[PDB]
């Protein structure tokens, strides 16, 4: 139940640990270099051979059932979403334009057992919560006042994702459903840990890289996406403790780049 | 019995607790279930050569044909092009045009997974009595030829002849044949994250995830056209399809 | 080493910065060198090792103008989470700090001694 | 006489070439990490195993004999002086306090058969000439309105280069020498080659690491600097060219780092 | 004879073009040369405990003894700390405090390289007759221990015992020893383009290339202080020297 | 690393967390660095008994 695992010169430690799911296969660190390009690419080295921390909203009393928070990845490097810093691996990263790799995060939580709830973490692949349903990304600023997602039957049915207008020759119909849905009573299916108050702290996951090519592009692919979600309400006896905090780790494995340009610009 | 769940990788009948070893006794298998035919769109008929649909917004007094053509894939589509939100027109009489629209009820009642392949299997019946037609498809990332060629003084829709495969079937007949899979990607995304150009995209509209196009239309000149309209309806297999990633289903509502 | 009630939790970061134009403050800079994440558990103590990297073989051991030659940077204690004082434990624990030398450590010359002690 | 190197993604042609100078010793690509630190180094990688390429201030008649400029490594690269740009090189430079590599350049001219004139260029090892007497580095603004730097009697006995004021309490001396002298009749004992008019166009050179220790400081070390002096003024028949140009090109090779930490910042 | 200088590496007596090949007949290596004395400096003898001189700048007004220690290092020096600009006084009386110098005109006038190394053999010699003196040194990076304690009511200062080396001289008698390359430096830069600090640096001005420091003092009670000052020369030599890259050497005015 | 400091005999570079083992290179000896003069006293000089 106590274990360290090092890598570049970081390392990180768990007083408690059940072990390390690896997802669909065994051994995700095993990997190729694409298939869908001719120019050397480049490999792993000890600069980014390393890990990174951020950090999250508090939990309050006040959140109902099921809400939720997300982190897209590798969005969060690009966004510097809740402190989040790549440093080294996020200018490699402005500088390419094919990328491919696995991820491997683990969640730390400061439960007591003076306290009663359920969490539920998981990485649920391709999908779209960090849009707004006007279509442009949640701004940090505006991630700040609404600390959690609250669920709807909107997000149940998957009715306002991002769509296109038709225009004013036809006329408007009536949006009802949409291939991207969210079921909480399924979320279990994706890989994932109960990190529960009487148990454990820190939770970890491994996964590999998935696509529908064998490589996809570095500034919009959003294969993975972390997920927190609330089973059982936070309860306690007033006036022992407050709100506690949450904070999270990430690392790359075995990445890939190809396609060297200069820094990126939009316009 | 002990256990811990809350690991998530839990352990695994009766034989444990109280046992009972029920002998087997396949049909869930993914290749087996997706063998067999379901209805898709319908769509008219053309007799004489078309103006293919703009690319959206379309503005108002902009002349096309619509209703005609139709994609092959599972996934919402609306005036024949790629969608991500599927709607309907339940309201009573309005005003503009009214956008068709198609989905795979049954694909996606079962579609528990992420990414997807098959070849499919392409077939069509007709809808009014003693009717003659033909069929014409091309793959995905080509165009709609238009524009007409003159014989003897009689208009000649190009679509006639083509590189492209051709189908003629009998007066009151039916016609059937097999694709290949040949979009650029190499699976098919069920719901997809992604965009598809550096700027202006949409989230999470894939670009090329479809099998093709197909169109109906008499064998006539133009110089015959008709008045009353025609219908065709379409149906679709799918062979050696394959999953890849395990996903969620469709919501129930608890009314 | 930790010296608090038992039932109490926390996270702590640990940092080391080379020599750099200011003393780096924040944790998002902090994060970025060299670092390692201490948690509160059944074994209260850990051990921080600082690497020896210099442009020469040896530094000397008394600095004066803080050339890069005895200067070695900074080392700093972030707390990365809130800890959570158990009900009836009263507040504020305190933290120990022990130093010494390590496996490979060397001394060369010898010099002479300050007899300030004496006053 | 026809030859090209090719390195990383970028190449190089050659319609004339000699061949490649050498220095101290043959085969100065190999080298070992350095023994003054402990943790594990960075090294090379496709990201910056390649060239870049930069340019000077053009050739006119009205320049003198003697007359010079001269380009600091890597301090170039840091300065962004002549419009060079490390990128790669750039980024990971200014997050890492040591580093050790060595050198290859070349440098090119388009002068034609019916022109006269000479041109030396050498790779003088620790030497201070990009800095003002006053004790501050060449601005970029500053290195235009002076084109070519005008040899003089304070260069040549090295009168000039920074030094400590003692203060009020002692009586300023009278400078007269220093040990950075400029001696330009001795300029070819190191490497070099001579880019006449009417045998060649470009020019090369290989020199290894040198140092007074194992590593030297990554923002301040200036042991190799590129020297370019007019031995022959330019002279030409009026009416058939005006000017020509001079550019060059630079390439790190096997290099080392350590000392990882956040981007450097002064104050 | 054919060629290509302007390649640089030129090709190599009078049996090539017309012949002689003198046979030989060493006095130009490295390691002999650079082995015999040389003067260096010449500094006073202390009769008390002193101050330190301050690091520059100094400001009006500020006390301290000045005139005595001295570098042991070839390049010039200024005041006894490390310098870059040599100058002297060749001007008549003015105000102020002069600054005592130095430099070694034999070494740089054969200075043709960039790095060196070689231990350091030191003697003393005095100038005034029958006069008796000892003599102190510490490494580089040390500090010089000041103040004094009492003996029987006689100020004994502090200097005079120590771990560092210690040299007693008989009336009229000369001193000598060898001590060993102790700076952090691998190897002494004769000149040097680097800096030794991030911030409010001096460009060129190295941090520790030396040998060590040198004082003179006599073996009296602070209680028997005199008026008349002492005088002491310093002679080096250099001992398996080594060289590691061509520079150039010093220019010769055309006057 | 993992350790327990309160027992007192705690356990014992670089290659245990992250190494360096940089080669040896005995100043510190007891019998080496005690082996040099220094001073002592001052004392008058007699004349009588």
């Amino acid at each position: 139940r106590v274990t360290t695992q090092t890598a570049g010169n970081t390392a990180i430690n768990t007083q408690s640990s059940l072990g390390v799911l690896c997802a669909y296969v065994e051994d995700p660190t095993k990997s190729d270099p694409p298939s869908s390009s001719t120019d050397q690419p480049t490999t792993t080295f000890t600069a980014i051979d390393r890990w990174y921390t951020g950090r999250l909203n508090s939990w309050t009393k006040a959140v109902k059932t099921f809400s939720f928070q997300a982190v897209p990845l590798p969005g969060a490097f690009l966004s510097r979403q809740g402190g989040l810093n790549g440093g080294a691996f996020t200018a490699t990263l402005h500088r390419h334009f094919l990328m491919k790799c696995g991820w491997q995060v683990q969640v730390q939580c400061n439960l007591t057992q003076f306290h009663q709830g359920a969490l539920l973490v998981a990485m649920v692949p391709e999908t779209t919560l960090d849009v707004k349903p006007d279509g442009k990304a949640k701004s940090l600023q505006e991630l700040n006042e609404e600390q959690w997602v609250e669920m709807s039957d909107d997000y149940r049915t998957g009715k306002n994702m991002p769509f296109q207008s038709l225009g004013t020759y036809y006329r408007p119909p009536n949006w009802t459903w949409g291939p991207n849905f969210i079921n909480p009573y399924q979320v279990t299916v994706f890989p994932h840990q109960i990190l529960n108050a009487r148990t454990s702290t820190s939770v970890d996951i491994n996964v590999p890289y998935i696509g529908e090519t064998p490589t996809q592009s570095s500034e919009t692919q959003n294969s993975w996406t972390l997920l927190v979600m609330v089973l059982v309400p936070l309860d306690y006896k007033e006036g022992a403790t407050t709100d506690p905090e949450i904070t999270f780790s990430v690392r790359p494995t075995s990445p890939y780049f190809n396609g060297l340009r200069n820094r990126y610009t939009a316009g | 019995s002990t256990d811990n769940a809350e690991t998530g990788v839990i352990e695994a009948n009766t034989d444990t607790d109280f046992g009972e070893l029920a002998a087997p006794g396949n049909h869930t298998n993914v290749k087996f279930l997706f063998d067999r035919s379901r209805l898709l769109n319908v769509i008219k008929v053309l007799e004489k050569d078309a103006v293919f649909p703009r690319p959206f917004p379309t503005q108002e007094g902009a002349q096309q044909d619509d209703g005609y053509f139709c994609l092959l894939t599972p996934r919402p589509t609306v005036a024949s092009r790629p969608a991500t939100r599927f709607g309907l027109y339940a309201n009573p009489s309005g005003s503009g045009v009214l956008a068709n629209t198609s989905l795979d009820f049954n694909f996606y009642s079962l579609a528990c997974f992420t990414y997807f392949r098959s070849d499919l299997e392409v077939t069509v019946v007709s809808l009014e009595p003693d009717l003659e037609f033909a069929v014409g498809w091309f793959p995905s990332g080509s165009e709609y030829q238009a524009s007409s060629f003159v014989y003897d003084q009689l208009h000649v829709p190009f679509h006639f002849t083509g590189r492209t495969p051709r189908a003629f079937a009998s007066k009151g007949g039916k016609v059937s044949f097999v694709l290949p899979w040949n979009s650029v990607s190499s699976v098919l995304p069920v719901r997809w994250g992604g965009a598809s150009k550096l700027s202006s995209a949409t989230r999470g509209l894939p670009a090329h995830a479809d099998w093709g196009t197909i169109y109906a239309f008499v064998p006539r000149p133009n110089e015959k056209k008709s008045t009353a309209v025609k219908h065709v309806a379409v149906y679709i297999r799918y062979k050696n399809a394959r999953a890849w990633c395990p996903s969620m289903l469709p919501f129930r509502s608890y009314k | 080493t930790f010296c608090g009630p038992m039932m109490a939790r926390g996270k702590f970061l640990l940092s080391y910065s080379p020599p750099n134009g200011t003393q780096p403050q924040t944790l998002s800079e902090a994060m970025q060198c060299t670092y390692s994440i201490w948690d509160i558990g059944l074994n209260s103590s850990w051990t921080f090792v600082v690497p020896y990297i210099s442009p020469s073989d040896y530094r000397e051991t008394r600095a004066i103008t803080n050339s890069v030659y005895s200067a070695d940077g900074w080392f700093s204690l972030h707390k990365l989470t809130k800890i959570t004082l158990p009900p009836d434990c009263p507040q504020s624990p305190c933290i120990l700090f022990f130093a010494s030398a390590g496996e490979d450590y060397t001394l060369r010359l010898p010099v002479d001694c300050n007899p300030s002690y004496v006053f």
